[PDB]
């Protein structure tokens, strides 16, 4: 489908970024933050809440929702508009996380950017960037420098696989929180935060390759024929309209225009910006698809969880411990974790479908198969540390996932 | 192979075995006792134990276990019987097709065997409630006997209608949820009003219709199996609610003194139930309708080759039992009957929430309103209790709407057109 | 079924007089014994010989109700059978829990399981069953509790288990009522298990070995100008520290802000233990912490300790003087005479009141209150029993010097903040310690017969590691058991370990000579409820005279866990009653008046009546 690759604008890796390009890219924020954009710009994500200008306030980002993908993919754009009229010469850069990082990128990295052509010292605007209202400096800590993993790839690759855009919006969320919890750790006013996170310029960067990895998703499913730009899902959410773009405190008018989510899908030639190139993990999409397939080959088992996202965000840690000892290992502890990103002024939402984690590996490493007993043991912490109770949430459920080839039964007959 | 057949077909001494069997069951004093069984659906609370301060209802209502611990309840009142005498396996009830005429076999209170030549109440007609002081006659109002109006060309009826869809899926869990749903429309018929009735969760086991129901719906079930079986699926197997399946269903699981059987004590493992015959009981016929197995899953895949709308609803879980109806409004502000379905439930109920939602077909209604996927609509929902009081919404979430296109339409003229 | 065991109480009789010891007589529960019991007492009933017979003294004496037994045997065992056979009972030793019987509601029945702790994996489920007892009691009883601990033999367990005394277990019990409904398992306390200890020449582990002395801790009055001037600046310095390891951080560690069950967690809760044997452990430790801290401050000595039970005519002065004109440099506030509440940031009354003089006049010099109070306390050959009578004892200290003022030493989340608490807990380590060395005396080592499932949980916050603790030593002796040796861990010393300037082998002959001496003791059963508050109890007469018997106090918050004492606190009424010519026996009201820190009034209704409990004369027993 066409309608993806942008005719006008290119998205590229940060890695990818010139010195040029960089240099007209840290100009231009930094003249964004001086301008007023920028900071507006930010509340649009969280606090301050605009989404009801007067009356109760709530955090504008459509999260838990099918509609979340499209939201953010227009506030990305929104950016790289104020970018452009900054006077960036390139799209936002994507900081594909999904890749394994040997370190943290030098343009976000850099506290200073010693610009040679004009002798001047000045932070970088990417480094980070200040909260006006809460007057505080946005912080970042992550605690895990570690992440060198098929995890996300796994998680993404997981969502890929869905047809279902539904299906696959959930799978998609939640990796993309990864980032933010990572990334912002304790820090109360940081990527982590709900309301904070827009603040810090990574955000940016971040959704610019969460933007991308829809893309990719989006020619996916072309290759699997299914409608590009299509979703029977979530219908009535589609066509309304998402705030704040929809006010005239938004001045861009192509976002305007771009309010409703149906038109979002196809960001080419509405949104006028491309990708350098669509690929995941240097997989090229018939690649990609081929790879699929294999993962679909084994049966699977996974556990999935009825997420009611309420308070601010916290990290859930599961395993499945088994009833026994002995020669079977002990609760392995690490099913695999997840994060939710919210705050308190998000509105509330639940999901309408189980996010589904793929426990297999470690069933079978335990050596337990799918009948086997087996509990599932959960902690939801929250970025404070503080524990949460438990006995709120419901618990996971746990599915069996097969092929097409499935098992006949040992008690009773299927054929007559 | 002890046979359950329809009951209109049984025979007058297959009749009079169930007649005089049930009767001296209502009097057995053993835990094995009728009114002992009649506990395990509901009050009296036996599910924490036996003996605990707080107790729930034992309904693994709302879960993917439920067929099985139905599956199990009805064996129990069969085994039961048997000790009794009966000669033959519990009826079933075929709700599917309309009834001018409810069962007689249920229906009639008096009931005068010829054998004997001597006149006495049907047990089959009622039971009366110890425990609850209501030393009444379980009642049924079957207030709607409404049931009865089916459908002109007479097959299509709404039980039809909502089993065929049932039928469709391949899932398990998705097979039940709609499965389900349509099992509990014959609770509230039945029951309607009445407070001690088949419409409550609590007081419905004391009714004996709910044997004879059951064990249609247990064929259905057995149906679905059977055509899995045509699909390639192992019947036996769940690929489905795999943790659920393996725990032991209770008070199957309380042995005695509570539950005398055997058999059911052994199975309480759902993932045992699946194989019925492992329960030695057959039904007469394993057909839908008149549509052979075979039959049935090539007209499933035509059914598909049409555009449909559905609705979805997500059964969050109710208080009491209590019926719903929606309707779709147009913008304009006309607005039509969509279509209704219910749920059982009591206080003592066990909380459940289904995993995924529960379809309806608005096609028909949508299609006579000629609004497109797209059109803007809304749904409006209206939940009643039994007594016919308003429930509010609110705490009620709405409904989606989604719309099913023909999609693999996998065919090649080989039907006979 | 009543009259077989009377029929054996008749039996423990027999036993008694196998014992040469008056079966009739009963020492204990004498203000119950005189009570009469009703009915019988009511004589509403046609029998008067029931009617004479209702007090209880009465009815020890079976004859009286001339009633016998064919025989007074057990399970066929002689009378003199079952004394032999019990001897060789006491020979092993044995480990045993012990569970405090609450024993309320209707019958009911609980179950003990000692299980292991160990879980790797699979939802583990692996468990054995200790033993159980059974409770009588219907919905209208009168509400009773055991005043004692119910022990059990575990041992036979654990070594079935095959878990030695050494292993790492922990234990829960089950109530089920007759009823059958499910009783709230978490109103009931822990039940503690304790192994048989051995006392002899080294209970620890460790070697200690002739100290070398390198820190020593003196008491205040013995500190010279030099010494306490590098005191002064020590805690100046430390108090700046705004460093973890800095002084308001360490206040913290022993109230609020209340740290203990996590530095987040849904009830957080004093740190501190108090109420609990762990309780001298715990404080030890804390101390040891502040004292690290001013070595890194440069203090040439450790903390010093302001010896309470001499007695005192006034303030020391150190902590006294407001400003230290040390004069060698500028003048300046003292470190010691104040700190500052940063969390509340609210100033302690480091100059608390001290409402009550503390200088008191001594029957003969040594002789003082708290010395009376602190060597009951030492008489004690249980390390549990001493703790009750020794924690009361320190409380007082707390009391008198906070007086009303709330944010002080009177209060359990303040105190930390005064700097007397160093110098208090400094002195009530060094009379835990002589404890520790008059056992030693006593041959009695440092292995601690009691708490043993409390000696093994280690304290925090100085077991958090990753939270804020910079003493590495603090979080190596987190359990309280490495907390006994304080030399070889510590490393601290103590410039005299006397009493008063009794050498240790002196005040075990003076406990000698008390015992000797009459003595009828109040017992009061402290489950410490609330604020802090102090109780003064005197003793009515039927004439409704009433004189002062005593006070003692006790310190919380309502920060602080709940707590309770398994055991009842003991005071001396003796020397009143005899005043009072009151016999023991005889029918005297006792009104005990509860004040609040804040001075409101505390209803009585707050303590229960105190039992009063008489001790006979002993001989003179051995000296050196
Ligand atoms: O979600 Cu709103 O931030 Cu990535
Ligand atoms: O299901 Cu529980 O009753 Cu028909
Ligand atoms: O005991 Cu904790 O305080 Cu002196």
């Amino acid at each position: 489908q066409a309608e993806v690759t942008s005719a006008n604008r290119i998205r590229k890796n940060i890695e990818n970024l010139s010195l040029g390009e960089l240099e007209s890219l840290r100009a231009a924020f930094l003249e964004i933050e001086n301008d007023g954009t920028y900071e507006s710009i930010a509340k649009f994500h969280g606090s301050p809440g605009l989404c009801q200008l007067n009356g109760n306030p709530i955090s504008c980002c459509v999260h838990g929702m099918p509609t979340f993908p499209h939201w953010h993919r227009l506030y990305v754009v929104v950016v790289e508009n104020a970018l452009l009229k900054k006077g960036s010469s390139v799209a936002v850069p994507y900081w594909d996380w999904t890749k394994r990082i040997e370190h943290l990128p030098h343009l976000i990295s850099d506290a200073t950017y010693y610009n040679s052509r004009q002798h001047h010292y000045e932070t970088n605007p990417f480094h980070h960037g200040k909260i006006t209202h809460e007057n505080e400096i946005t912080t970042r800590d992550p605690k895990d420098s570690l992440f060198h993993s098929d995890y996300f790839y796994e998680q993404v690759l997981y969502a890929l696989e869905q047809d279902n855009f539904c299906d696959f919006e959930i799978q998609l969320e939640i990796l993309h929180n990864a980032l933010h919890s990572l990334l912002g750790g304790k820090g109360k006013y940081s990527m982590s935060n709900l309301d904070y996170a827009a603040f810090d310029p990574v955000f940016f960067l971040h959704h610019a390759t969460t933007d991308r990895i829809w893309a990719i998703w989006q020619d996916l499913q072309r290759f699997r024929k299914r409608p590009y730009r299509e979703a029977n899902c979530a219908i009535q959410l589609m066509h309304t309209p998402l705030q704040p773009f929809d006010k005239s405190d938004n001045n861009d008018e192509a976002t305007k225009t771009h309010a409703t989510p149906h038109d979002g899908f196809e960001y080419q030639n509405s949104f006028g910006y491309a990708y350098d190139n669509l690929e995941l993990n240097h997989y090229s999409i018939p690649q990609l698809d081929h790879m699929l397939q294999e993962r679909k080959r084994h049966d699977r088992v996974f556990a999935g969880f009825l997420l009611h996202n309420i308070g601010t965000s916290a990290d859930g840690h599961v395993f499945v411990c088994l009833p026994t000892g002995e020669h079977t290992k002990d609760c392995s502890h690490e099913a695999g974790m997840f994060s939710i990103l919210g705050g308190q002024t998000e509105m509330s939402f639940v999901f309408d479908r189980l996010y589904k984690l793929d426990i297999t590996k470690a069933l079978k490493k335990n050596g337990v198969h799918l009948q086997g007993d087996f509990d599932l043991e959960i902690e939801i912490t929250a970025v404070n540390g503080s524990h949460l109770d438990s006995h709120v949430i419901h618990s996971p459920t746990i599915l069996f996932e097969a092929g097409t080839d499935s098992a006949h039964t040992d008690d009773g007959h299927t054929e007559p | 192979v002890m046979i359950r057949k329809d009951i209109t077909q049984l025979d007058k001494r297959q009749q009079l075995s169930l007649v005089k069997a049930l009767e001296s069951m209502k009097a057995d004093h053993s835990s094995d006792g009728f009114q002992a069984i009649a506990s395990f659906h509901a009050l009296p609370p036996l599910c924490p134990s036996p003996a605990a301060s707080k107790r729930f209802a034992c309904c693994v209502h709302g879960m993917a276990t439920f067929p099985q611990w139905h599956r199990l309840y009805t064996v129990q009142f069969q085994d039961s019987l048997r000790k009794h005498g009966a000669v033959v396996g519990l009826p079933y009830w075929d709700w599917t097709l309309p009834r001018s005429e409810l069962p007689e076999l249920l229906t009639v209170s008096t009931i005068h065997d010829p054998e004997t030549g001597r006149d006495i109440p049907n047990p089959f007609i009622g039971s009366k409630i110890e425990f609850e002081g209501e030393n009444v006659h379980t009642k049924r109002d079957i207030n709607r006997d409404r049931l009865f109006q089916g459908s002109t060309k007479t097959h299509h009826n709404w039980f039809i209608e909502q089993a065929l869809l049932a039928l469709e899926q391949t899932n398990y869990c998705d097979f039940e949820v709609q499965f389900e749903i349509m099992h509990n429309g014959v609770h509230t018929w039945v029951g309607g009003k009445e407070p001690y009735g088949i419409g409550h969760l609590h007081y419905a086991s004391y009714d004996p219709l709910f044997y004879i129901h059951h064990s249609q719906t247990d064929r259905i079930w057995a149906i679905w199996q059977s055509l899995q079986r045509f699909r390639g699926l192992s019947g036996s197997e769940a690929n489905c609610a795999v943790n659920l399946m393996k725990t032991p269903l209770k008070p199957f699981s309380f042995g005695a003194p509570y539950n005398l059987n055997d058999h059911t004590h052994d199975f309480s493992k759902p993932e045992d139930t699946f194989d019925y015959q492992k329960f030695g009981y057959i039904y007469d016929t394993l057909e839908f309708a008149g549509w052979s197995i075979r039959g049935i899953d090539h007209i499933v895949r035509n059914r598909q080759e049409h555009s449909r709308v559905f609705a979805g609803f997500l059964l969050e879980g109710f208080g009491t039992s209590a019926t719903v109806d929606f309707q779709v409004c147009r913008t304009a502000g006309d607005c039509e009957d969509a279509g209704y379905f219910t749920v059982l439930g009591g206080e003592k109920e066990m909380p459940w929430a289904f995993d995924r939602l529960y379809k309806y077909d608005i096609t028909e209604t949508l299609d006579k309103m000629n609004l497109r996927h797209d059109e803007i609509f809304q749904i409006e929902v209206t939940i009643t209790s039994y007594d016919g009081t308003v429930l509010d919404s609110g705490l009620i979430p709405t409904p989606s709407i989604i719309y099913d296109p023909a999609h693999h339409d996998i065919s090649s003229h080989h039907l006979s057109l | 079924h009543h009259s077989n065991v009377d029929r054996i109480f008749a039996i423990w009789q027999r036993l008694q007089e196998l014992r040469n010891k008056d079966p009739k007589a009963m020492d204990c529960a004498q203000e119950l014994l005189h009570q009469k019991m009703e009915p019988f007492s009511w004589e509403d009933n046609d029998i008067p010989l029931t009617n004479e017979h209702s007090t209880p003294a009465d009815l020890f004496d079976y004859c009286e109700l001339h009633y016998d037994y064919d025989t007074l045997n057990l399970n066929g065992m002689t009378p003199e059978e079952l004394k032999t056979y019990l001897d060789e009972r006491s020979s092993r030793a044995r480990a045993f829990a012990s569970f405090r019987l609450k024993g309320f509601g209707g019958s009911a029945n609980v179950f003990v399981y000692v299980c292991i702790p160990d879980d790797n994996d699979r939802n583990d489920d692996h468990c054995e069953k200790a033993g159980d007892f059974f409770v009588l009691g219907g919905p209208s009883e009168m509400k009773w509790q055991f005043y004692r601990p119910y022990l059990f033999d575990l041992s036979d367990t654990v070594h079935k288990m095959g878990m030695k005394l050494d292993g790492h277990y922990t234990v829960k019990a089950e109530l089920f009522s007759v009823n059958g409904t499910a009783l709230p398992d978490d109103l009931l306390p822990h039940p503690v298990v304790v192994h048989h200890p051995e006392k002899g020449f080294t209970d620890p582990p460790v070697k200690h070995h002739q100290s070398a002395n390198l820190l020593v801790r003196k008491n205040i009055n013995d500190l010279t100008r030099e010494e306490v001037l590098n005191l002064r600046e020590a805690f100046h310095k430390f108090q700046e520290d705004r460093s973890v390891d800095g002084y308001q951080a360490t206040a913290e560690y022993h109230g609020l802000p209340a740290r203990c069950p996590r530095p987040d967690a849904k009830d957080r809760y004093a740190c501190c233990v108090h109420g609990m044997p762990i309780f001298p452990h715990w404080h030890r430790l804390f101390v040891t912490q502040v004292e690290d801290a001013l070595v890194g401050r440069g203090a040439t000595i450790g903390i010093p300790y302001w010896d309470w039970t001499e007695p005192m005519t006034h303030i020391p002065g150190l902590a006294g003087n407001k400003t230290y004109v040390d004069s060698h440099g500028a003048s300046h506030t003292n470190p010691f005479h104040s700190s500052v509440i940063a969390f509340e940031e609210n100033a302690p009354h480091t100059k608390r009141q001290i409402d009550q003089r503390l200088f008191k006049p001594a029957t003969f010099g040594h002789h003082t209150d708290l010395f009376n109070q602190i060597l009951y306390a030492f008489e004690q050959e249980d390390y549990c029993d001493f703790e009750v009578q020794f924690e009361i004892t320190h409380n007082t200290i707390h009391a008198w010097t906070g007086g009303s003022e709330h944010f002080s030493m009177s209060s359990l989340h303040y105190t930390a903040f005064d700097p007397l608490f160093y110098f208090h807990h400094s002195n009530v380590d060094r009379l835990w310690a002589v404890w520790q060395a008059l056992q030693m005396r006593r041959h009695k080592p440092y292995r601690a017969h009691c708490a043993i499932s409390l000696e093994h949980m280690h304290l925090k916050p100085f077991a958090f590691s990753s939270p804020l603790n910079n003493n590495e030593k603090t979080h190596a002796n987190a359990m309280p058991n490495k907390i006994y040796d304080y030399e070889n861990v510590l490393h601290y010393t103590y410039e005299d370990l006397t009493f008063g300037g009794i050498s240790l082998e002196n005040i075990e002959k003076m406990i000698h000579e008390n015992q000797q001496e009459d003595r009828i003791y109040a017992g009061f059963l402290l489950a410490g409820i609330r604020t802090s508050a102090n109780v003064d109890i005197f003793i009515k007469t039927t004439d409704s005279v009433q004189h002062k018997a005593g006070t003692f106090a006790v310190l919380g918050g309502s920060k602080e866990m709940k707590w309770g004492f398994d055991r009842v606190f003991k005071f001396d009424i003796t020397h009143v009653l005899k005043d009072l010519d009151l016999t023991a026996d005889g029918d005297f009201e006792v009104t005990v008046d509860i004040t609040e820190v804040d001075g409101t009034k505390l209803a009585s209704s707050l303590i229960p009546h105190a039992s009063v409990i008489r001790e006979h004369a002993r001989v003179k027993f051995d000296k050196v």
